Parts: structure tokens; sequence; C-alpha cells
RNA sequence: UAAACGAUGUCGACUUGGAGGUUGUGCCCUUGAGGCGUGGCUUCCGGAGCUAACGCGUUAAGUCGACCGCCUGGGGAGUAC
């Protein structure tokens, strides 16, 4: 087993859609005997350089422990996917499960603090500029 | 101190974190410029084992679009 | 080669410039130039080198000064 | 060349806004005023300022450029302007500025010189 | 193939130091971009000393031992057989 940080960037949007998709991303590693450690997130955010053709995004991290050759499934899940525009992995020596400075903290940060980055906002504007009901 | 230790804060002159980390940006503000390049040790007196770690992290982040790289971006 | 204004912005009547910007840097460097493996230490940077130069000249300077002679 | 009795009377487009562009060399100097939509409305140089050969590389230039160009644009009706600056040749406040000056605006000055990460690379011209 | 680098075969002990860099590590009336302790690595200066001289000098080209590689005018020539 292993221990990983996994950060990913969502198209703004899809930022409210991926929290209903977390099952999946967990799984993968929970199928395996891996675990989630963590799930936070930052809001959202500005980029940096535009990604995709937009300057904004929504940042999230999951994280996980895990088999060192099965992590990967999670990388492959992001990647094909979408949403996520993105993602990066590092690792965390069993441990850095804590959490990030913008969440520890939030709160100060946000109001207070600050942040320069982030685009909170957006998100929020979104209430709205964004609307979806299909997948 | 002694039998007093730890505790009295001592150390952090250097650099404020002594770590690689990138989550965070920020402190990394810092160690960047108006043209996306990193600030050299060095000009700061930082350390290094912490220059590196600062950076990286700046590089990472950035490759997560959290910090500018050229510049461009600024 | 102008200074960025961004923070902050002068009026406009204002000047900017004052203070710096992170300009001038880049790939310039190779215009031109070059590349060599060790030659950059005397072509470039350097420094090698200068290092004690600096101390060192200050010694040195006194030293010189001290006698001192100057 | 003669020129008429006149001038100019005017204009265009009367844009009010615009941006910007000064580029730069040993080398160089080209000045183009736009916009924002980019874009551009008049241009510029530097050689066209009549200096160039060798340089047209001079800060005098660039000042002529920029005057220039800007200007250009007086026929395109600037009120504002902002300025983007590029390349290792003449630059920076006196080249602005210049316009600015002009009676335009101008506050911002930026920078925007290209710097790739790295490759692409220049020649070994040279040697020494 | 190389001016393929210490222009200096590999290994190991001994023999004045100073100043700068780096890193595992001891302790710390813990003060700092720091103080003192203990090893590894490293750069510049230089004593003793060697060397034709420049130079090298505790990472020796000083003081010593083992094993290995190379030299015995220049041109003909790293050329031919």
């Amino acid at each position: 087993m292993r221990h990983y940080e996994i950060v990913f960037m969502v198209h703004p949007d899809q930022s409210e859609q991926v929290p209903g998709m977390i099952e999946r991303y967990t799984a993968a590693i929970t199928g395996a005997e891996g675990k989630i450690h963590r799930l936070e997130d930052w809001g959202r955010r500005q980029l940096a350089y535009p990604i995709n053709k937009l300057h904004k995004a929504h940042y999230v991290l999951m994280n996980v422990e895990a088999p060192q050759e099965v992590i990967d499934e999670l990388e492959t899940t992001f990647r094909f996917n979408d949403a996520v525009i993105r993602s990066m992995v590092m690792r965390t020596k069993h441990a850095v499960t804590e959490a990030s400075p913008m969440v520890k903290a939030k709160d100060e940060r946000r109001e207070r603090r600050d942040d320069f980055a982030n685009e909170t906002a957006d998100d929020a504007e979104a209430g709205d500029s964004e609307e979806e009901e299909e997948e | 101190a002694r039998y007093f230790r730890r505790r009295k804060f001592c150390r952090f002159t250097a650099e404020g974190v002594q770590e690689i980390d990138y989550k965070d940006i920020a402190t990394l503000k810092n160690y960047i410029t108006e043209s996306g390049k990193i600030v050299p040790s060095r000009i700061t007196g930082t350390r290094a084992k912490y220059q590196r770690q600062l950076a990286r992290a700046i590089k990472r982040a950035r490759y997560l679009s959290l910090l500018p790289y050229t510049d461009r971006h600024q | 080669p102008v200074i960025k204004v961004r923070e902050n912005e002068p009026f406009d009547v204002a000047l900017r410039r004052f203070k710096r910007s992170c300009e001038k840097a880049g790939v310039l460097a190779e215009v031109r130039r070059r590349e060599f493996y060790e030659k950059p230490t005397t072509e470039r940077k350097r420094a090698k080198a200068s290092a004690v130069k600096r101390h060192a000249k200050k010694l040195a300077r006194e030293n010189a000064r001290r006698t001192r002679l100057y | 060349a003669k020129a008429p009795i006149r001038a100019r009377k005017r204009v265009r487009k009367q844009v009010s806004d615009g941006v910007a562009h000064i580029h730069a060399s040993f080398n160089n100097t080209i000045v183009t005023i736009t916009d924002r939509q980019g874009n551009a409305l008049g241009w510029a140089t530097a050689g066209g300022s009549g200096f160039r050969g060798s340089r047209k590389s001079t800060p005098f230039a660039a000042q002529v450029a920029a005057e220039r160009c800007a200007d250009a644009v007086k026929e395109y009706g600037i009120k504002n302007l902002e300025v983007m600056v590029k390349g290792p040749g003449p630059g920076r406040e006196s080249t602005i500025r210049a316009l600015n000056a002009a009676g335009f605006r101008i506050t911002n000055i930026t920078d925007v010189t290209p710097i790739p990460h790295n490759g692409c690379r220049p020649p070994k011209k040279r040697r020494v």
C-alpha cells in the first residue's frame, strides 16, 4: 500500500455536478482495499494560463491510500472524464492526510485575508448564468 | 533556556516555511516575479535545502496553473 | 524596456520611469552566441574567477592605508 | 510635391479608445496603433521616417516613428490609449511622450516582450 | 574517436593552519540571515616541504607502503608492413 495526494480541476459548469460523482472516483481504490483520507474543495479559481478556452476552474482534492500499481485506475478515471480538465498526483508518506492552507484558515482567507488567484464570485453568479438537469 | 526548551520560538529568518509546500501560494508570491521566473537564493539569503524546495513548490503550482511561468502570463 | 505600471498607475502628467520591472532578461544571452559545457565559467559567469576578489581588494586597501602608501 | 489650400476636416472611424504596440530591435523600430479588437488603425516605422539603413536602429528614429504613428491615427480619432512594448531595441518613457504630445491620454504602460521556455534558437552568427 | 579533466592509475596511513560552500548528525543561560559539538563531501588561500621552474601543498605534486600502466632524441611517424 502507498499513500497519495490527488488534486483535480473541474470545468466551472460541472463544479456542482462532480460532488454527486465522488462514488465513481473512490470505487477506483476502495474496491482494492484502499481508503479516502480528506475530500475538500477550494472553490472556483483563476488560472495562470487558460484551459479548455477559459481562464477559470474549480479546484478539489480527494487524498487516498491505494495499492502502488492500482492508483493508475484513479488517474485513468480522470483521463477519460469530461468534467475534470486537469489533475495531479503526489506521494504523501502515510502522513499528509490534513486539510490545505486555504481550507485550514478558510474563514480568514475568504473575508479578512486575500486570495489573489480565487474566482469565488463565479460560483455566486452561477445562480443566474448556469443551469443543467441532464448528464 | 535550560530545562525550558520547545517553548521559545526560534530560527526562521532566512525563510518563513522551511518546506516543499505548494498548497499555499501567498508565501510563494515572495519567490516569484513580474515575468514568471523564480527568485534566486542570492537575493533572499534563503538556506540551500529550502530554496530547492520553494522553487520546486512554485514549479508544482505552475504545472497546476496556480502561478505564472513567462512574461506573456503577466 | 519601459517598466510596468499596473500598481498605483501614474497620471497623464506624472512619470512612469521609477522602480525597474522584471524585464530585459530571458533567452537573449544565446543571441549571436554558442552553448558550451564548461566554457560559460569564463565566457559568461566570471564570478568563479572573482571568488575572493572583493575581500582581497578590501585587505589590500586596508594594508595601503595602515602603511600610508596611498 | 505641393500641398492643397486647405487641411483635412474629417475622420474615418473615430474610435476614441485603443492600444499601441511598439516593437524594437538592434536594426529598426515599428509602431502600430490598434482598436480594442487588435485591428490596426495606423502604423509607422523608424525606416519609414526616412533615416534608412543602420540609422533606423536609433532611439531618435524610434521616437519619430512613434510621433509619425500618432499623426497617422488623428484621422481615426483616438482620445485615450494604452501601450504594449516588445523587443531589445529602443523604448523608455520619451518614446511614449511622442504619443502623448499629440493630445491623446496615455497612462497604462506595459512591457510584453516574448520569452519562450527555451528552444526556438537564435543563430550562432559571427566568430568571437 | 576527443584538450575522453585533477592535463596527475587504483588503494591506504601519516604530516601547520585559515577562510568560503554543502550535507547526515550532537546540544542549545535554545536569542539571528545563529552559537558551540561530531562525521562525510567540497572550493579558495597558504606554512612545513618537494620541484628545473611554473606549480602542488592534509582531497599532495610533502612524509611512506603495496599492486598495475607508460617513457629512454627531433623529423621520417599512429605513417607503412
